[PDB]
């Protein structure tokens, strides 16, 4: 029941339907380049940010992205309307009210028009086969979570730093090889440390929490470690470049 | 919209098509049809032996969306119509009772609720194997939950009290409670379960207590005595009024009831 | 007017072409799709093919 957690089992196995390719920049795509994505998910997530979308808006366009990516080869021109189509299926499939397309193509400096938006809709679903409930970190936080016998004033702090987490992973390259629970895994337990503020004081120690996180998701302890360690330092690059 | 037909010869595969146009003029495809589609998407990741898989999704520029899905031919009803003189055997009736509740148990699992399950929706391959269809893509109140007969909530107990009326019409092979509309259908229920007590029933719903008189709960031998005593435990487990206390599908796959004996 | 994040990441579009290759793209699977199972979709109606389609 929950000591099977057959849910847990079901997850990870839905987790190996949308997972893109690790290696397309080589095999599929000949004008864009690893670079390129980082930019335009660096502008994904400020459009998400500022239209105040709902968590999983930004990481899902990401998954969309790379599907995508790892399907047809996209002109340099064109991954910008890429990006703004996968936001805007993202926005349909987790909010209430989703993004316009009259938004997003002025998010492009009205590069892009509407109607090519929703022509590039329709060029992305099915090119995807409609596969478009995929696994979302997000999903994964919020079972591991359910498990930490933690208050939910500090479950709610490890919540948002989790998030802000799993946002950064989306923007480098070094992650889209990594599944969602994997993603989710390194995010909690990196929260969980709590950006160095102050010691941590949990009633789950970070030791068991990470062993425990380690054999649900099947994997060895060093190395969902190592993935923490890459989601920290991800964090130091980020705002390393913040300030320029 | 036609609904079309094809058994492939090379591999025996069976399928049907059905199309659904969407209007979709101002913001692309719609909200519902692209989580609708994609919920059935995710479900064949699975690749449940207990409900119809669905092959392809083909869309079109006004915009049409047209489902592939496996098609079989005889539901439940036609098998049931089909049976042997005296009825289906009790080792057919439990293997029928498993694989219906598998099949129910992953939809719930994924959060599908059927919400309408009657022998016209319950479908069985020619080898025995039966396969749910039906579901998720969007009258006879005779297996509709007593909670669903009162405009009150849903969730997923609906489909076991459904599963409850199909276990013993199986061996009636005559449905259960078979009413004229809500109200009547509801009473015809209590014939047998007996009125509910005050504080089981819910609270914001369309027809008080009072709308039906006192009634005990007759014996379930009185309806299915062609049934084991462990199997009558187990169907009232599913015709309980209280949806928190119905069983589960889960918990009714590992009733003693249904447990293989080899 | 616009935000900070409106903003052109890589050039100008040429659209006349974009909406030609978006159809293209676009067909190339509505055709794709009608031979996987000899059914045209967008006239909705049978072909000829290894699936012997019937009626309802």
């Amino acid at each position: 029941n929950l000591l099977n957690d057959r849910v847990l089992r079901a997850m990870l196995k839905a987790e190996e339907t949308c997972a893109p390719s690790v290696s397309y920049f080589k095999c599929v795509q000949k004008e864009v380049l690893p670079s390129m994505r980082k930019i335009v998910a660096t502008w994904m997530l400020e459009v998400c940010e500022e239209q105040k979308c709902e968590e999983e808006v930004f990481p899902l366009a990401m998954n969309y992205l790379d599907r995508f990516l790892s399907l047809e080869p996209v002109k340099k021109s064109r991954l910008q309307l890429l990006g703004a189509t996968c936001m805007f299926v993202a926005s349909k499939m987790k909010e209430t009210i989703p993004l316009t397309a009259e938004k997003l193509c002025i998010y492009t400096d009205n590069s892009i028009r509407p109607e090519e938006l929703l022509q590039m809709e329709l060029l992305l679903v099915n090119k995807l086969k409609w596969n478009l409930a995929a696994m979302t970190p997000h999903d994964f936080i919020e079972h591991f979570l359910s498990k930490m016998p933690e208050a939910e004033e500090n479950k709610q702090i490890i919540r948002k730093h989790a998030q802000t987490f799993v946002a950064l992973c989306a923007t480098d390259v070094k992650f889209i090889s990594n599944p969602p629970s994997m993603v989710a895994a390194g995010s909690v337990v990196a929260a969980v440390q709590g950006l160095n503020l102050r010691s941590p004081n949990n009633f789950l120690s970070y030791y068991r929490l990470t062993r425990f996180l380690s054999r649900v998701i099947k994997c060895d302890p060093d190395c969902l470690r190592a993935c923490q360690e890459q989601i920290e330092a991800l964090l130091e690059s980020s705002l390393r470049q913040a300030q320029q | 919209g036609t609904v079309y037909k094809a058994r492939d010869p090379h591999s025996g595969h069976f399928v049907a098509l059905k199309s659904v146009r969407v209007p979709n003029g101002e913001e692309g495809l719609p909200i519902s049809t692209v989580r609708e589609v994609a919920l059935l998407r995710r479900l064949e990741a699975f690749e449940h032996p207990n409900v119809v898989r669905l092959m392809d999704v083909c869309a079109t520029s006004e915009i049409k969306v047209t489902l592939v899905f496996e098609h079989v031919d005889q539901d439940l009803r036609t098998y049931l119509d089909k049976a042997p003189p005296p009825g289906l055997p009790a080792e057919t009736i439990k293997d029928l009772m498993r694989q219906f509740l598998r099949g129910l148990d992953f939809l719930h699992a994924n959060c599908i609720v059927h919400r309408d399950l009657k022998p016209e929706n319950i479908l069985v391959t020619s080898g025995g194997t039966v396969k749910l269809a039906d579901f998720g893509l969007a009258v006879t109140l005779w297996y509709r939950a007593p909670e669903v007969l009162l405009q009150s909530t849903y969730a997923t107990p609906v489909d076991m009290w459904s599963v409850g009326c199909i276990f013993a019409e199986m061996f009636r092979r005559k449905p259960l409670f078979c009413g004229n509309s809500e109200a009547d259908q509801l009473g015809k229920i209590f014939d047998l379960i007996g009125l509910p007590p005050e504080d089981d029933w819910p609270r914001d719903v369309s027809l008080p207590r009072g709308a039906f008189p006192p009634r005990g709960p007759r014996p379930v031998q009185s309806v299915v005595p062609e049934m084991e005593e462990s199997g009558a435990q187990l169907l009232l487990e599913m015709l309980t009024f209280n949806p928190h206390k119905r069983i589960s599908a889960f918990r009714a796959l590992q009733h003693s009831y249904l447990h293989k004996d080899e | 007017f616009k935000p900070s994040a409106c903003r052109n990441l890589f050039g100008p579009v040429d659209h006349e072409e974009l909406t030609r290759d978006l159809e293209k793209h676009c067909r190339d699977m509505e055709e794709a799709s009608q031979r996987k199972w000899n059914f045209d979709f967008q006239n909705h109606k049978p072909l000829e093919g290894k699936y012997e389609w019937q009626e309802v």
